[PDB]
């Protein structure tokens, strides 16, 4: 069985209320995806090389090209004998209504999800996006004026909500509580350095856990490491 | 009183009918008030209203012609524009135009146009039904 | 569409005895769900315990395929009963079944895992059938089935 | 175990189509060719491995099918082709190509090899030169596109 | 029968007063159409990815190329035997007068509509536009100096009036009145959420419809949902 | 600072051998490689809030 690319159209920014779906009659031959990171590149005067600082990660980009053909030589994947694709205008109409026009209840275009069977973009099985660019070329016409072939080129950009973005960045810092078990070879200042980046806090940790002698630890003790105070 | 579909409005029927035993004039409502609306819009030419030179639809300008593609597209443009400007209460789905088939000589002379519409479940800012439009706006 | 509700409300304890029963005479429920509306909930025939004809969709698929192959076969009646016709009939049936495989109605990663077709002397026919004007073809098909139940299981790794 | 190879001049073509499979003149051809398939690949070089490069599969290509006959002045097949060519109206068909032999167990004519050719439609049509000074036959030639071919195993 | 492209010239911005029409002697081989949407792309600090906001949709663009030829080998589609096209200057003149020159009563060029038989651009059968770019190349001349072949390239932009634009955007919002029927499985807070985006309004809705007990609804009740107040 | 440019390929059709010494083994899984690569060099680290530091060795 041959699987086809599908575009799902949603109204909710949490992608829960599905409005519709469109299926491509011919799969694309290829597509491309683009990534980028942004750093600070200021340098001191009279210095050899540099160590740039991180600023942010930009949204990903997606490029796709495909074709509609209605001259009667491309079969329809429905199992009936003698069937071929013969209507371009209907497909252009439903496509433009689904991905391009304004929604009368939200006053903007719909949210899109791109899915191709078992394809994986990464840690997910779909691409959540919005349409930014589209071009159509009509290259073959009927004697009454109706088209027989159309070629489309599209550019999509990545979209993800605030609430969900801050949860994907599961920021772990000295802003949370840690717990560690003591094993053979462990010492308190080294554990403190490995959690806080500074051994100097060791005397505080011993007080939080009630340690009388902190230079000889037992090997089944579970130690708690509290967060740091918000402003010093 | 607040009934169902009150926001769609009630009005005079077309054509005007007067009853004498019941001393009243006939009034329509809801979906009948919409259908009759269409019958007016597509039977009036553009210059026939006294201070409203833009109300109407010039269909009779396409009589005495064969139904070529360039005629069908013109009919469709005229009808769509008229309905867009003067029927806010409905949504138009498609227009079907055919010539031919009764005698196959009489059938050749007539053109048939089918209008498919649905009724929107919400109100509209361009609907002059009282007293909602005093607050719903323009 | 155009439905307000079902006149009766059918519960889980009651549906338990409707689609599985010792007699096999299953009854398909129509039920309402919160935030969803009124749905059809069940797809079994009156032979619901049968290993082959349990489901509506398999029976209807077999009806469709048999009728289409019959209509495809009709142009070969009144021809000579020899190998030059058997090859044509075989080719026609195999082409139809390949089209059915591409659409996802038949299971298997390759066409050879989805169906088979056979026709020939001392395989499907004897000398007597050939002399009497009979022609026989054997066909096998693997059809996909629907799922009624979903089971969740949880596993845990230590780290 | 085989000792002698088969012969090439005893063959046949069948059109599984509109109603052409029962027309006798539609099976008689002077020549049939074009039954070959090719795999197209690309070359990738790996740094550090200087003994060979990698050949990677890309796509599959097929040759057109070519038929030659003496000219038939009234042919349903040619009507099908000219309907495709003049009115831009195509309707693809399926074909069989057979290589024949004599089998006996008295003797009978039977197929030896069979290929199925899927979704054929017209590509080219031609007729040979007319020349006042040569002894020749009017010969017409047809070329067809198709999707693929398979062995009727 | 072969259909030809037509250009209709109007004086009214509502496209009611037709001034003229021009018909192409040779249809183009192809044409192209272009679309675009505009979003806000500002990003927060040290954040991974983003969720852009919608700004607006831009007018569509149309590109066309065609040819005039007068050497006597292209037939005229009028049914007379022995007729071929032989006059380029007349066609250039009527074309430029119709689509390019200033109108003496409006002080600007005319409004255009493009139609090709049964072709459909979308939900409409024509393209309403204005000319923005034009180039002509003369490549063949007569012994007296008069041209025998001209090639033209044109660029058009989409045009649509204010009054009509706001009606095409049939904005539905909590600015209008809604009506809903109660069916099996419905509850009041969920309906309120599905209309307003917030269940908290349910206690108001029950008061508008006179509901004594709002936790058990009947299944043929029609409920009214009024708009919200303009400023809070 | 210096700049470095690199291009390479993942292929899973079963004609490129695997360099592990077993007979009859060829590369046949692209998605797994893309996944581990992107997780190692691109995604944000949950403890530092930025991508990782890299060292290239041949």
């Amino acid at each position: 069985a041959l699987t086809k690319v599908k575009l799902l159209a949603y109204q909710d920014k949490r992608f829960e209320n599905k409005l519709g779906e469109f299926e491509l009659p011919i799969n694309p031959e290829q597509f491309s995806q683009s990534f980028k990171v942004e750093y600070n590149r200021e340098q001191a005067q009279g210095s050899q090389r540099n160590d740039p600082e991180f600023k942010f990660t930009k949204p990903e980009e997606l490029k796709l090209d495909f074709t509609f053909d209605g001259t009667g030589v491309v079969p329809v994947n429905n199992g009936k004998p003698g069937e071929f694709h013969q209507d371009v205008a209907d497909q252009v109409r439903v496509f433009l209504d689904l991905v391009y026009s304004m929604n009368s209840e939200t006053h903007k275009p719909n949210f899109l999800r791109l899915i191709w069977g078992d394809f994986s973009f990464g840690e997910k099985n779909g691409f959540d996006c919005l349409l930014t660019d589209l071009q159509i070329n009509y290259t073959l016409f009927d004697q009454t004026g109706k088209p027989l072939r159309a070629k489309l080129s599209t550019t999509f950009t990545s979209y993800v909500e605030q609430n969900r973005r801050v949860r994907e960045e599961g920021k772990q810092s000295p802003d949370v509580t840690h717990q560690r078990k003591v094993k053979a070879g462990d010492t308190l200042p080294l554990m403190t350095h490995r959690i806080y980046g500074d051994p100097a806090y060791y005397l505080q940790i011993a007080k939080v856990n009630g340690l009388i002698n902190f230079r000889k630890l037992a090997t089944n003790t579970d130690l708690r490491f509290p967060p740091l105070e918000k402003t010093q | 009183d607040d009934e169902s579909n009150a926001y769609l409005g009630t009005g005079w029927g077309f054509p005007p009918t007067f009853e004498k035993k019941a001393r009243s004039v006939r009034l329509v409502s809801a979906e009948d008030d919409i259908r009759e609306s269409l019958q007016i819009l597509l039977s009036t030419n553009l210059g026939e209203r006294v201070m409203q030179p833009n109300y109407g639809c010039n269909l009779q300008d396409l009589l005495f012609e064969s139904l070529s593609p360039t005629v069908a597209s013109n009919i469709k443009e005229l009808v769509r524009t008229a309905i867009l400007y003067y029927e806010p209460r409905i949504r138009l789905n498609k227009l079907d135009i055919q010539q031919g088939i009764v005698n196959e000589a009489d059938a050749q002379g007539l053109i048939q146009i089918i209008v498919d519409c649905t009724i929107i479940s919400t109100n509209s800012r361009f609907n002059f039904v009282y007293p909602f439009y005093l607050q719903e706006g323009s | 569409s155009s439905v307000i509700k079902p006149v009766l409300k059918i519960t889980n304890e009651q549906q338990n005895n409707l689609n599985v029963h010792p007699t096999g005479k299953s009854i398909n429920a129509i039920r309402a769900f919160t935030g969803k509306g009124t749905l059809i909930w069940g797809a079994r025939t009156l032979a619901g315990n049968d290993n082959e004809w349990r489901y509506v969709s398999v029976r209807r698929f077999f009806n469709m395929a048999e009728e289409s192959i019959k209509k495809g076969s009709e142009p070969f009646v009144f021809e000579p009963n020899d190998a030059n016709t058997w090859t044509k009939v075989k080719a026609m049936i195999e082409n139809f079944l390949t089209l059915q495989w591409r659409a996802g109605a038949l299971a298997g990663a390759k066409p050879e895992q989805a169906f088979y077709v056979k026709i020939g002397l001392n395989e499907t026919m004897t000398a007597l059938d050939i002399l009497e004007g009979r022609m026989i073809v054997e066909i096998g098909m693997a059809v996909v089935r629907p799922a009624e139940f979903i089971i969740l299981k949880f596993s845990h790794k230590m780290q | 175990i085989r000792t002698y190879p088969p012969v090439s001049f005893f063959f046949e073509v069948v059109f599984q189509g509109e109603n052409l499979d029962k027309d006798v003149v539609e099976t008689r051809f002077q020549s049939v060719t074009g039954l070959s398939v090719d795999m197209q690949t690309e070359t990738l070089k790996e740094g550090g491995e200087n003994r060979f490069e990698h050949i990677l599969p890309v796509r599959t290509k097929y040759d057109p099918l070519v038929l030659k006959r003496g000219l038939v002045n009234d042919s349903q097949m040619v009507k099908w082709c000219m309907d495709a060519i003049l009115n831009f109206d195509i309707r693809p068909m399926n074909l069989l190509v057979r290589l024949l032999h004599i089998e006996r167990s008295s003797s009978t004519i039977a197929p030896l090899m069979t290929w199925k050719v899927i979704n054929a439609w017209p590509k080219k049509w031609s007729v040979s030169e007319f020349n006042a000074e040569q002894n020749s036959i009017a010969v017409e030639s047809l070329e067809l596109n198709y999707s693929y071919f398979e062995t009727l195993k």
